[PDB]
RNA sequence: CUCCGAACGGUAAGAGCCUAGCAUGUAGA
């Protein structure tokens, strides 16, 4: 969750799971630099 | 330059042929880049190019006074003064709404009571709307018949005075 | 609105009035009090919310 | 208990305050605030021991 | 109610109580009203700094007693 | 004519002279040029007796205009002593100008 | 917006020409309430027909100063324009009418080395 | 713990420089700029030796710099795209009317920015337009006791500045970081921006302490008040590896 | 800041070189100060006719 | 209970450059 600071939170709540985590380069983790086009 | 532009041409009706406007509003006015781009060199087609160039009806907008360019071209018009067949071709021209509104506003400050009646009875049919700009520098929008029937009226608009001779019913008892 | 007499300088940069105001004792008396009568009487009259600009 | 005396302290006591005014400026304040003058010696101020009314 | 003085450097120097949440515009006026000018040509400063109209006192904190600067635009 | 001469005789081009007999500095500049400026209590004198002198002409003036009736020069001339105190010419020129000013204030209380 | 354009301009027009009858009919007016006052006064009714009030244009609120208010005048500079901010009440404490003035030893008007007049409205 | 009435000029400086405590008041003395009412002679030289030299458009600097390298710590979290750090004029915090920003922040693609408001108070109002910029203005301010409330003069000169023309910006937002000298306070107050208030606050408080001109400007008043408690051109020295 | 090749002067505004351009002994080259007014009708219709080509 | 105050004592100190509103009305050949 580098690419969207605003949605982290030190008080925030989460689970887990048991699967394979995605890069830091992901599209799926980055989805602010796939919506920049104009 | 700023001083007059005529050596000696003709004379205002009760002040001085450049000081028509009050003397804050001419100094301010004596310091701006249009202003000054103006007084660098100023004709009589000049005049018309910079009517038509610029379509904007207000004074001075917001605390440090600025002159608006319509402004900057009725004082360049007072220094200049031109000659009144100028003057009825401007205002009688449709064509650039501004420029008839400049020709308006001359008429109605350095011409006599009864051509500016004369003058401001065709203006009073022009239902074309213009750009103004209010006291805060906002845009506003308003129609060419407004602010002729505001040139008609007593002088409440900003940076101008120009009282009339007598009312309607007076004048017309006096002439046509 | 009535006149006066005017003494002007040819350089007309001064204009004095000459006329050093010349009226009668019980005209006057009876012109200003009759202004009063006529005065108080028109605020009984009119309910006229109204007085000059200050300029 | 001397009324003629207690208001003479009072305006002379308002003196030495108009004096030390007209001292720390030179165009006599229209209202010298009353902290500087009447506060306390130690926390760095002026001490005047003032026998006389004043609010503040 | 805060009173303030508006000096200018031609003696001509007023002095006007107005409100605290009034802002500069009505301030205007009431200048206006006091010393025989229009409220629009009134021009007051804190020595370079403009006071813009539509700006309330309390947050140029104008306090009673300060003194601006009258001008004439 | 006269004061404005004055004014513009002395090399001074920052005030101008309002008609209605006020004065104004124009560029918000003073200090130094205030400092040849702020000055002649005989020129605000003078524009002091002028303003109010002029303030009554042109009341009339408006008067034999356009509100002249019976209402204006009679509650003019009354507010025209009354603001002889509070509106012009106030005490800043001569000292005893405040003794009138009182008497007349009175004055306007009796009648 | 031609058609609307068109309506506007008829609708000002309508506007001024009744502004100025309305000028005509004003002074006209003027006249008649004149002549009707004096009618009025005449035979209208012996205190009896009043049809009027009190109407002037700024609020006369005021107060009391408390003991040495001074008298803040409003100016008379502009009164016929009916504003609100002049409807305020001015009979507050400025500067030093904060205090009571009654606990103090004598008297105390100004202490600035200029108390010229000796007075207090009594007498 | 004329010397000693300069002393109690200094001490008490701060309510005895005051318009309301001397009517008539414009002085900007020099330098960064002090309301200094009168005369008040002493207290106008020695505040002159109190700001020794170029220290306080120093200040404006260190303070721009600090907020832009803080900035630097999360920019790319915050979805900016670099720093903005714009030129302004040499001495141009030197003056009270304008305020073209130094720190412009171009966002990395389509900042929500929030309405007005104040740094303290948490109800804020991120439906607004969608600006493609918020700046960062500094402005300086020696207050006095009353003068003390920094927030309420942010809040003040930033809907004016923003309001009236007078002036250039930068394009839709400024929020106006403003720190008054006198009372060490922190204010800005204006179109605050997408989640940039826990920024701003850990800022101004990093800021308030330990920033090298604040340190300076403490030390100097202490010790006045005495009171203890391309590359061949010069300054341009770099290691070649 | 501004640059006046004609005298070589550095001007630090914008009036000063307007001003240095004309109003000067570079203008008493160029011509002084003297513009007249050009005619009346042919200027203004010939203005007219050109702005209004120009425009539509 | 209604007696309303104005100014001076106050803004520095200068360096290089730049621009302006004015004033006299002559004997002479």
């Amino acid at each position: 969750y580098n690419f969207m600071g605003v949605r982290h939170d030190p008080n925030m709540k989460y689970e887990l799971q048991l699967a394979n985590p995605k890069e830091f380069y992901h599209e799926v983790h980055r989805p602010s630099h796939f919506l920049n086009f104009a | 330059m700023a001083n007059r532009t005529v050596k000696d041409a003709h004379s205002i009706h009760g002040t001085n042929p450049q000081y028509l406007v009050e003397k804050i509003i001419r100094t301010r006015i004596y310091e701006s880049k249009y202003w000054k781009e103006e007084c660098f060199g100023l004709t009589a087609e000049l005049v018309v190019d910079k009517a038509m160039e610029l379509r904007f009806v207000g004074g001075v907008y917001g605390g440090n006074i600025k002159p608006t360019p319509f402004l900057c071209l009725t004082l360049k018009m007072l220094q200049i003064q031109p000659e009144k067949d100028i003057i009825v071709e401007f205002i009688k021209n449709e064509d650039f709404k501004y420029v008839r509104m400049l020709g308006a506003l001359y008429m109605r400050l350095t011409g006599t009571a009864i051509d500016c009646y004369k003058y401001l009875e065709p203006l009073y049919n022009d239902y074309r709307k213009i750009k103004s700009q209010n006291r805060n520098g906002e845009f506003e929008l308003m129609h060419v018949d407004e602010f002729i029937d505001e040139l008609l009226h007593s002088e409440r608009v900003c940076d101008i005075i120009l009282p009339r001779l007598q009312k309607r019913y007076v004048l017309e008892e006096a002439e046509q | 609105i009535r006149d006066v007499p005017v003494l002007y300088h040819i350089t007309g940069a001064i204009s004095f009035v000459n006329e050093i105001p010349w009226v009668i004792e019980p005209v006057y008396i009876s012109q200003w009090g009759s202004m009063w009568i006529m005065m108080r009487r028109e605020k009984r009259d009119r309910r006229h919310f109204k007085r000059m600009r200050f300029p | 208990n001397t009324q003629e005396l207690l208001d003479l302290l009072v305006k002379c006591e308002n003196k030495i305050q108009t004096r030390i005014k007209i001292g720390l400026n030179s165009k006599m304040p229209s209202r010298f605030p009353p902290v500087v003058f009447y506060t306390p010696k130690e926390l760095g101020g002026l001490g005047m021991l003032s026998m006389g009314h004043v609010l503040i | 109610m805060i009173e303030v003085v508006c000096n200018d450097r031609l003696g001509k120097k007023v002095r006007v109580k107005c409100n605290t949440d009034d802002t500069i515009g009505d301030l205007k006026k009431l200048i206006a009203a006091q010393t025989g000018t229009r409220w629009n040509k009134i021009v007051l400063k804190k020595w370079y700094t403009i006071f813009k109209d539509h700006v309330s006192l309390g947050d140029y904190e104008i306090h009673d007693g300060m003194n601006l600067e009258l001008y004439y635009q | 004519n006269m004061l404005n001469l004055l004014i513009h005789r002395k090399n001074l081009n920052y005030l101008h002279l309002d008609y209605n007999f006020n004065l104004k500095p124009v560029k918000t500049l003073t200090t130094k040029e205030r400092k040849k400026s702020r000055f002649g209590n005989a020129f605000h004198l003078c524009r002091e007796v002028l303003r109010l002198t002029k303030l009554v002409v042109d009341s009339h003036v408006q008067y034999r205009l356009g509100n002249v009736d019976a209402f204006q020069l009679a509650d003019g001339l009354q507010y025209i002593f009354a603001h002889v105190g509070q509106l012009t010419g106030m005490y800043r020129y001569k000292y005893k100008l405040m003794r009138q000013i009182r008497m007349c204030k009175d004055l306007k209380h009796l009648i | 917006n031609d058609e609307e354009e068109y309506e506007a301009w008829k609708v000002r027009e309508l506007k001024r020409i009744k502004r100025d009858r309305e000028d005509r009919e004003a002074l006209e007016k003027e006249k008649a309430e004149i002549e009707r006052m004096r009618n009025l006064t005449e035979e209208e009714r012996r205190a009896e027909l009043r049809a009027n009030g009190k109407v002037i244009t700024n609020k006369a609120v005021k107060g009391k100063y408390k003991f040495l208010q001074k008298y803040y005048h409003r100016g008379a500079f502009f009164m016929d324009e009916d504003e609100e901010v002049y409807k305020r009440d001015f009979s507050a404490p400025t500067l030093e009418d904060h205090f009571n003035k009654t606990i103090l030893p004598k008297v105390m008007q100004v202490k600035n080395f200029g108390r010229s007049g000796r007075t207090k409205y009594t007498h | 713990w004329q010397i000693p009435n300069r002393r109690f000029t200094l001490w008490w400086s701060p309510t005895i420089n005051r318009a309301n405590v001397y009517v008539g008041f414009q002085v900007q003395l020099d330098l960064t700029g002090i309301f200094m009412h009168g005369k008040i002679p002493t207290l106008k030289i020695s505040l002159i030796q109190i700001f020794r030299a170029h220290l306080w458009q120093k200040i404006h600097e260190s303070i721009v710099m600090d907020l832009c390298q803080v900035f630097d710590q999360e920019l790319d979290a915050l979805e900016i795209e670099t720093v903005q750090k714009e030129t302004i004029h040499p001495r141009k915090s030197y003056k009270m009317n304008s305020s073209c920003a130094d720190i412009l922040l171009f966002a990395s693609y389509k900042w929500n920015v929030s309405r007005p408001s104040l740094l303290a108070d948490s109800k804020d109002v991120m439906d607004s337009t969608t600006t493609q910029k918020y700046w960062i203005d500094i402005q300086l301010r020696w207050g006095d006791y009353d003068s003390h409330d920094i927030e309420r003069y942010a809040r003040a000169k930033f809907l004016d500045y923003t309001t009236d023309n007078m002036s250039i910006y930068p394009s839709p937002t400024g929020v106006l970081i403003a720190i008054d000298l006198a009372y060490n306070l922190h204010s800005a107050y204006g179109n605050w921006f997408p989640g940039s208030k826990p920024l701003i606050q850990q800022a101004m408080a990093k800021i308030m302490k330990a920033n090298p001109a604040l340190y300076v400007l403490r030390e100097r008043i202490r010790k006045g008040l005495q009171l203890y408690s391309g590359e061949l051109f010069s300054n341009q020295i770099i290691w070649f590896v | 800041g501004y640059y006046c090749n004609v005298c070589d002067c550095v001007v630090k505004d914008s009036i000063n070189f307007l001003d240095h351009i004309n109003g000067k002994k570079h203008q008493r080259n160029l011509g002084m100060s003297m513009r007249v007014e050009r005619s009346t009708l042919d200027q203004v219709k010939k203005r007219f006719e050109v702005n209004k080509k120009k425009m539509e």
